[PDB]
């Protein structure tokens, strides 16, 4: 499994 | 097109392995394949369809709920309603983000902060605050569902225990999404190129825990119902429990979907499953809340 | 990143005017700006959100219609239901298209047919046939709405006239979408790089004509209702006609939206409005069909 | 106003 990743300006789902 | 080249006749070119000699901050030479560019674009096209789906889903559940409600003015109705309205507003500002200068192919390949402009950071902050005004809706829907579930004729020991633990967990998660949001802010404004995803991730774990807890609770209620109705009930539930297990009356499906979310490809532009859990939960709140606001024995 | 460059400090770079030295069929040198690439990507991101919205809209109107229907088995119910199911299936295969090798940035910039593979042309054909299995649903919903609208107590001269003209127009449009689809096929299989949009455009005009005709008809019915109820009715419709004009009971909104569709930017990736007319029409069929299946006088 | 345009493999709306 993997951690979720955010782009440098992606707000929360 | 003055003339073509023999390369066009080559049946085995297979574009996707070729080169783009673009310009970045690291220099004026930076090769990248078409396949990586197409994957970056497919992440946007893959994360747009889900939020279009969410916007339309919430918009057309809002009207239906509004027009079909036999009895209005109860707190849970307005709570689920404002939850779906924050879903629509979140989807709207996330569409703004997707077409904005942060998801653009330019910033992805070319890490140039000069493309970024102030106000877009205000939209990023606003979206991160709207996620908290949505989770608050969900959690003040779940404590106001447990408060109706366990009360009255039922014992005040298990009920008070369950309400206390769920309220504590929910206020704790909301304080988590917020500190997460503020920390992300203090960075995105301090420096646009930075990120802060750890607290977001732990908040998502804790929300998954909240919905798993609620589902566990409502199946415990189902066991209790079947047990009581077996003692001296009217023949128990005759073929009527087939729905309840996994037909979205309970919160089993989001409890599975959150868990399967982490077992996907290592973020190949598809973080959909965790985007599916929240939609399915907020859309199943009416069914579980009308399942919980029931006699449960007669 | 061994080291950056002074270009990163330049506050006035404004990426979007830079160059991509990619490789095409026309040669190994073909400059294009980031702005054009970002517009090509924003066309996909702009035409994905609408079909996500359509898929979720139809999916959550299908379940509602299914569960809430007081009276089932009438032809119009199954007709609107299968129309929404073809909406969902069209949206599914159009999502497949959006992530497929025809909308990819590679084919757009690099006109290389070698990237294309057979079977994707079968999906293109299938989508063009599903659009005809959707318009057929709409038109056999509209003739089976007029047949209930004008019949019985009403005169058989205006009614038969209206049904005849609407049936002729509708069969004519369905034969248009089809010949259009087949001609597009015979090309996309003959040569992948060709296109055929003229008959598609005339079909869209004719469908707009169909829905404008139906809306004109139902407002004519509203005028007739008000006239009759004024002759000796029970005080006519007291503040109840405020909805009917433009609250989707009638087909006025799609009639406006089709017309405003052409008055947009010259295809800046946004052909949304014509994608909005069909959704709004198929979603408003229940309201107009339950408006038409009424006494209209008492 | 303008004619609608289709990409070389865009099916019908
Ligand atoms: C509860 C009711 C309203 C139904 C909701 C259904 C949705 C959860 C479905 C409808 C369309 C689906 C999408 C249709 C197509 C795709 C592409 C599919 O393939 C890829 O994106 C990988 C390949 C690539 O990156 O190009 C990933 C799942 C996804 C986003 C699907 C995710 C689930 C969606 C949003
Ligand atoms: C029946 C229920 C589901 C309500 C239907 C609402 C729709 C009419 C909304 C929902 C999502 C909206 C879309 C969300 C985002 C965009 C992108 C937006 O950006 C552009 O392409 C234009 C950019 C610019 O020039 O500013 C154009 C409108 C559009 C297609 C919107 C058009 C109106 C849509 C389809
Ligand atoms: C362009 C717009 C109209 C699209 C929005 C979605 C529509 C498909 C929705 C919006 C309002 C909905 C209506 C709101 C309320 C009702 C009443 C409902 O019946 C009852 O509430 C009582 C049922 C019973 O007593 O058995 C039946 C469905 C219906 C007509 C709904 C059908 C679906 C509608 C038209
Ligand atoms: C149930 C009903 C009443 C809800 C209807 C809500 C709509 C009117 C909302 C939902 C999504 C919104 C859209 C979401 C995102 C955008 C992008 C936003 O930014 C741009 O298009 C300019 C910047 C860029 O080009 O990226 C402009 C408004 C717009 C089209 C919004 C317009 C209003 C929309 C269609
Ligand atoms: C669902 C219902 C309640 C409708 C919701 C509509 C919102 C999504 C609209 C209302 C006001 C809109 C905003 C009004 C003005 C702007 C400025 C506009 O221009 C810029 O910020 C770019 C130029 C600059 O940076 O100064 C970008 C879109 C934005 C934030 C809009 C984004 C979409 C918003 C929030
Ligand atoms: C992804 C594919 C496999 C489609 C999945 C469809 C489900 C989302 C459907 C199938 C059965 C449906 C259920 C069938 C019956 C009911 C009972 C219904 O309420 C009633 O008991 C009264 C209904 C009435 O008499 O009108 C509420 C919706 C619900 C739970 C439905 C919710 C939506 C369900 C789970
Ligand atoms: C009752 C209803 C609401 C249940 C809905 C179930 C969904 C959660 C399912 C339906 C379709 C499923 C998708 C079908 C196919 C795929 C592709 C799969 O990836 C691949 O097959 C290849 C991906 C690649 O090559 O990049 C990853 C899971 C995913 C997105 C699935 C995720 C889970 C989805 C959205
Ligand atoms: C992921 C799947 C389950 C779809 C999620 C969307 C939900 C928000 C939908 C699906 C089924 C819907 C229900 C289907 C049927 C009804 C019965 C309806 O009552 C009626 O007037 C008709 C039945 C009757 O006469 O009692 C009131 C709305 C309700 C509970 C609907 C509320 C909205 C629900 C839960
Ligand atoms: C309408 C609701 C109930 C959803 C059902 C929609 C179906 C019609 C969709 C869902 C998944 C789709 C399939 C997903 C994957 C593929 C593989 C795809 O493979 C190819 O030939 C192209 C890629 C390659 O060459 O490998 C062809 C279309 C097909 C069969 C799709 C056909 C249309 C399907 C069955
Ligand atoms: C009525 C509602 C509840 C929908 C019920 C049916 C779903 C199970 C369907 C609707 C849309 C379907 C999706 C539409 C498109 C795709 C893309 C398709 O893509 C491919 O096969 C290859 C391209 C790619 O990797 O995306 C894979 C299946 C998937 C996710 C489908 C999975 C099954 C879905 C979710
Ligand atoms: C103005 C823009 C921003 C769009 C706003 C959303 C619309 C799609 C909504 C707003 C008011 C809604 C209407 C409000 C009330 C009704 C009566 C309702 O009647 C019944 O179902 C039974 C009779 C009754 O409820 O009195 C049918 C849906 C309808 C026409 C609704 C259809 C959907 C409408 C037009
Ligand atoms: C009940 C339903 C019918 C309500 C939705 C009404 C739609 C017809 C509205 C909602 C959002 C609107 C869109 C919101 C934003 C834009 C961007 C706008 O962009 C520009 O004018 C250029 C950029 C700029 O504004 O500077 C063009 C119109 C458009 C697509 C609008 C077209 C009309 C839309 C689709
Ligand atoms: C791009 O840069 C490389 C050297 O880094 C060079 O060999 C090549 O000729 C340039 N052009 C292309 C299309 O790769
Ligand atoms: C890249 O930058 C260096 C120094 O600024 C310069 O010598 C070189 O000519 C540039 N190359 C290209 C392809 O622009
Ligand atoms: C791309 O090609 C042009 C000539 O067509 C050349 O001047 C330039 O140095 C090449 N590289 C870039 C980044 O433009
Ligand atoms: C492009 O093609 C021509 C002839 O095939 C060749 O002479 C030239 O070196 C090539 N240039 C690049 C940048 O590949």
């Amino acid at each position: 499994w993997h951690w979720l990743q955010l782009k440098p300006g992606q707000p929360m789902y | 097109a003055p003339s073509l080249s023999n390369l066009f006749y080559d049946p085995t070119y297979n574009p996707g392995q070729s080169t783009i000699n673009y310009t970045s901050i690291y220099g004026n030479g930076s090769t990248i394949t078409f396949d990586e560019l197409q994957g970056l674009v497919n992440s946007t096209v893959t994360q747009a369809i889900m939020f279009g789906v969410r916007c339309g889903a919430a918009a057309l559940t809002l009207i239906v709920m509004w027009m079909t409600s036999r009895s209005r003015k109860t707190p849970i109705f307005i709570i689920n309603q404002v939850s779906l309205f924050l879903i629509i507003l979140h989807s709207a500002l996330y569409f703004k983000y997707l077409l904005s200068n942060y998801s653009s192919v330019t910033y992805a390949l070319t890490g140039f902060p000069q493309f970024i402009s102030r106000g877009d950071v205000h939209v990023y902050g606003a979206t991160n605050i709207i996620q908290v005004l949505l989770v608050a809706s969900i959690e003040t829907s779940l404590v106001f569902q447990i408060k109706v579930i366990f009360t009255g004729d039922n014992f005040k020991r298990i009920g008070l225990m369950l309400t206390s633990i769920s309220f504590t967990l929910g206020i704790a998660t909301v304080t988590m999404y917020f500190v997460s949001a503020v920390k992300g802010m203090i960075v995105t404004y301090n420096d646009v190129s930075a990120t802060q995803d750890k607290y977001f991730n732990a908040s998502t774990i804790l929300l998954a825990s909240s919905i798993n807890f609620m589902s566990f609770v409502l199946v415990v209620k189902l066991i209790l119902a079947i047990r009581s109705r077996r003692f001296l009930g009217l023949k128990q539930f005759d073929s009527f429990h087939i729905l309840l297990i996994m037909s979205c009356q309970s919160l089993l499906v989001p409890s599975i979907i959150f868990i399967l979310a982490y077992s996907l490809k290592p973020n190949q532009g598809t973080d959909v499953l965790t985007t599916v859990a929240t939609l399915l939960a907020v859309l199943s709140l009416p069914l579980s809340s009308m399942w919980a606001t029931a006699a449960n024995n007669a």
